[PDB]
Parts: structure tokens; sequence; C-alpha cells
């Protein structure tokens, strides 16, 4: 799925 | 940077106290966040971290394990029958930690090292507040990106897996169930017992199958994409197991991942092809089910795709289908 910042 | 470096140090005082309380019991009244006013102050680092030059900043002041510290102690405190002032720290804590594990090698080394820190997290997949879950599974999907041979370990002894598969049965929205299954999928690639740890739980793999089929209002594939993601990587081990297969093909499974297989999502279509790949191996009656629904010709479709996985699993089936051309096909009999 890879990262991410919150969303 | 002056305002940062005073929120981090309210930050650590506030944890400090928190600490001398703790260890006078080992061989002063309970300190309480709002009488320090903690929740402004995690707001605050919460809005700065979503800016790149805000997060180097913080960062040279040890931002992410202060803040770590802080979530930590205040669950160790109060745990689960906490208030909604704990709460809501715990979900801006929660926030800038998400950012600050973005991509940043040194950041999610360093979370994965606070064990304290790890089960706290973990205990947070049960709060009241489903949102403070779906902030919580955002943390723990970045940590599972790419995590080092240490974090991986912590992330399963922690008990990660079970804990977000567990609450992916249970979440009522859709952006919950993207960060729960995006964690999942990063997880279900580490190891061989975190792919066997999903499968274990009861109802999971039913879920899981439902997924593929979701009806997402946000004109987005993301719940698909996560859901065949999981599916893909446990299926090595369904294969092995006539109660899962039984389990999937009661749920529509095969007649879906041939439908995937013309998906505009290449991660959509990959997803369907590994599972494929593995579910095609060894049972005559999986087998005769795909040869039944044209799976062959669709198949032959993508071996000659760019994409590596795609064009090495549509392959493999194919291999496996060709080698088992059933009974009845045989021109008859």
């Amino acid at each position: 799925a890879g990262e991410s910042l919150y969303e | 940077h002056h305002h940062m470096l005073h929120l981090l140090e309210q930050i650590r005082a506030y944890c400090e106290t928190c600490w001398e309380w703790q260890e006078a019991h080992e061989p002063n009244p309970m300190p309480a966040p709002v009488e320090h006013q903690i929740c402004p102050a995690v707001c605050v680092l919460m809005k700065l971290s979503f800016d790149e030059e805000h997060r180097h900043a913080m960062n040279e002041l040890g931002g992410l394990q202060a803040i770590a510290e802080l979530l930590q102690v205040d669950c160790e405190m109060y745990g689960l029958t906490n208030d909604h002032y704990s709460i809501t720290l715990r979900r801006y804590a929660g926030m800038a930690l998400t950012n600050l594990t973005f991509g940043d090698v040194a950041n999610k080394a360093t979370l994965c090292s606070m064990k304290g820190c790890m089960r706290a997290l973990v205990a947070q997949l049960k709060s009241e507040s489903e949102d403070l879950q779906q902030v919580i599974a955002s943390v723990l999907r970045n940590l599972s990106w790419r995590a080092d041979v240490n974090s991986k370990k912590t992330l399963r002894e922690v008990g990660s897996v079970k804990a977000l598969m567990e609450c992916a049965l249970e979440v009522k929205k859709e952006s919950t169930l993207k960060s729960v299954l995006s964690a999942l999928w990063n997880l279900s690639a580490h190891c061989t017992e975190n792919k066997a740890d999903i499968c274990a739980v009861d109802g999971a793999l039913a879920f899981l199958v439902g997924t593929l089929t979701y009806r997402s209002q946000t004109n987005t594939l993301a719940i698909i994409e996560s859901g065949g993601g999981i599916l893909r990587n446990v299926s090595s081990l369904i294969a092995t197991n006539e109660d899962h297969r039984q389990i999937l093909r009661e749920n529509n499974c095969l007649q879906t991942l041939l439908q995937h297989l013309k998906s505009h999502s290449l991660t959509i279509v990959s997803n369907a092809c590994g599972t494929l790949w593995n579910l095609s191996a060894r049972n005559p009656k999986d087998q005769e089910a795909l040869w039944d629904m044209g799976a062959v010709s669709m198949l032959k479709n993508l071996i000659h795709s760019k994409h590596k996985m795609i064009a090495m699993g549509s392959a493999a089936a194919l291999r496996n289908l060709m080698a088992n051309r059933p009974a009845k096909y045989k021109d008859a009999n």
C-alpha cells in the first residue's frame, strides 16, 4: 500500500 | 521555530512529571494533561507537521520521540478507561506521528523501537473513537512500509496483525477501512506468520473477499486494491487449506478475480494474477471452475504485459490450467 501523510 | 521549541518543551516537561509520578511507585497527585494545557500544544504541533519544512525543524528537536513519549505515557496512565480530553490528545498525537513517519527511515525505526509505545498504539484499535482507530492505523501503515528487520519483528510481536484484522471487521467508515486495510496489506508482505495470523481471524477471509467488490462512494479503488493485495499476499497459504479455499469459493472470489483482470488499475490486475497463480495450483475443482469461466483466454491476454508480476503471474496460472485441462473438455470425457 505505501505510506502517507495523515488524511 | 521558537514556537515549536516552546510547545515541545511543554510536552517534555509534562512527560517528565508523569514519569516521576510513575517512578514514585517503584521499590504527589496523578498528573492530568488538562492541568498542563497539553491538548492545544499537540494540536499546534500536529498542524505544523503537515508542512515538510516544519517537519525538518521538528526532527532537529526530537519531535517524534517526544510526541510518542506523550502518547505512550497517557495510554499507560489512563488506558482505554480515559476521558475525551485524552482521546483528543491521542488523536492529534497520532496524526503528528503519521506525518513524521512518512518517508522517514530514522523516525520509523525509533517509533518501532519504542515497545511500550507500540503496545499503546495497538491498544487504541479498540478505542470507542473509530476516528482514533483510523489515526492509529495510519501510523501503523507508515511503520509497516519498508520496515527494517527489527521494526518487522516488533510490529509482529505487539500483535498488530491480529488487532488490525479484528479492527477491520467492526469499522463503519470507508476512511477507517482504508487506513486499516493499507496497514494490513503492508504487514501481510513481511512474513508467513503475519499471513497465517490474518487467515486465523474468524470471518477475515470472507470479509476480505467482500472488499473485492466494494462500492466506494468516493470514486476510488483504494479498498479493492488493499483488500485484494492482502488476499494476494495470503493466497499462498489459502492454497494449502481446503476450508479456506471453500470460504473463497462461496463468496464468489474466483469470478471476481477474473473480472479484476480487466481493471485499469495495474495494482488490481497484478493482485488478481498473483492470487490466481496460487489458487490454480493443485486443486482440480478450482481448476475446472476457472476453465469453465474462460480463465484460459483471459490469462493469455496478459502474458505479454510490461508489468513483470502481471506477466509472470498470468503465465504461471495459465501453465497451471493448461497442464490440467478438465476431462469433460478432452473432446469429451
